[PDB]
């Protein structure tokens, strides 16, 4: 939630 | 063994998840040597010991345990962001359905915490701020519960680890088969997943057969390390939760 959050964000 | 196309195309993948590897983390495992064993032109970091060097080491909360975890908090979501950076660089990763490339990190971020302390740990202590600082076993076992134990299992898993004597051209390696575990729940499409991994796992072996003339079976004992990581990981999770529980 506050992980899968900043993960798809450093995908992006 | 012999040298060949295939061996050559596996020595490449190695080489490119090798230098992607030394982009994402700055601090590499051999400078993280360099600095532990003092054999470094670098400056020399501040060593926390006690509460009085911790106060200096500093130069709101009110506890310093708290405010010791809080920073542990934020390299961590630094950690996430730079493993993920790395797993872009993975040849198959970003073409994998997003959902799946989620859940791999999602559940894959934590066992390459534990790892790349490693790199960062002798017995006395772990480096922090990029090499600007060393925290010692003791004094991070010296905070009240339940922070006090917090790290003691990351110092254990490091202490076997590192008797391994793994350098960075095996660690990329060792992290992109991590990653790429194809048994992570909730993964779409994992015939795909397996399949990468399948490549990273070859591009392994042939590394530490090279790299590893003393350590017969090192490939067989980094499956059961990345075997160890999984009831590490959730002895981590389940605790960091008692904390998000019992610390406002
Ligand atoms: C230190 C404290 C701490 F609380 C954690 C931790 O794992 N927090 C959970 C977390 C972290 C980051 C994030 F984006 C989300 C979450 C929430 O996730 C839920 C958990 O269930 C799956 C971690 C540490 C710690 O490991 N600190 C740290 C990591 C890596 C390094 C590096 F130097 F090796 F790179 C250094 C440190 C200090």
């Amino acid at each position: 939630m506050g992980l899968e959050a900043i993960i798809r964000k450093a995908l992006m | 063994m012999q040298l060949n196309p295939e061996s050559a195309d596996l020595r490449a993948l190695a080489k490119h998840l090798y230098d992607s590897y030394i982009k994402s983390f700055p601090l590499t495992k051999a400078k993280a040597r360099a600095i532990l064993t003092g054999k470094t032109t670098d400056k020399s970091p501040f060593v926390i010991y006690d509460m009085n060097s911790l106060m200096m080491g500093e130069d709101q909360s009110k506890e310093v345990a708290i405010r010791i975890f809080q920073g542990c908090q934020f390299r961590s979501v630094e950690a996430v962001q730079e493993i993920t950076e790395y797993a872009k660089s993975i040849p198959g990763f970003v073409n994998l359905d997003l959902n799946d490339q989620v859940t791999l990190l999602k559940y894959g971020v934590h066992e390459i915490i534990y790892t790349m302390l490693a790199s960062l740990m002798n017995k006395d202590g772990v480096l922090i701020s990029e090499g600007q600082g060393f925290m010692t076993r003791e004094f991070l076992k010296s905070l009240r519960k339940p922070f006090g134990d917090f790290m003691e299992p990351k110092f254990e898993f490091a202490v076997k680890f590192n008797a391994l004597e793994l350098d960075d051209s095996d660690l990329a390696i060792f992290i992109a088969v991590i990653i790429l575990s194809g048994d992570r729940p909730g993964l779409l499409n994992v015939k795909p997943i397996e399949d990468i991994q399948d490549n990273l796992l070859q591009a392994l072996e042939l590394q530490l057969k090279l790299n590893h003339p003393e350590s017969s079976q090192l490939f067989a004992k980094l499956l059961q390390k990345m075997t160890d990581l999984r009831q590490i990981v959730t002895e981590h999770v389940q605790l960091l939760q008692v904390i998000k529980k019992t610390e406002t």
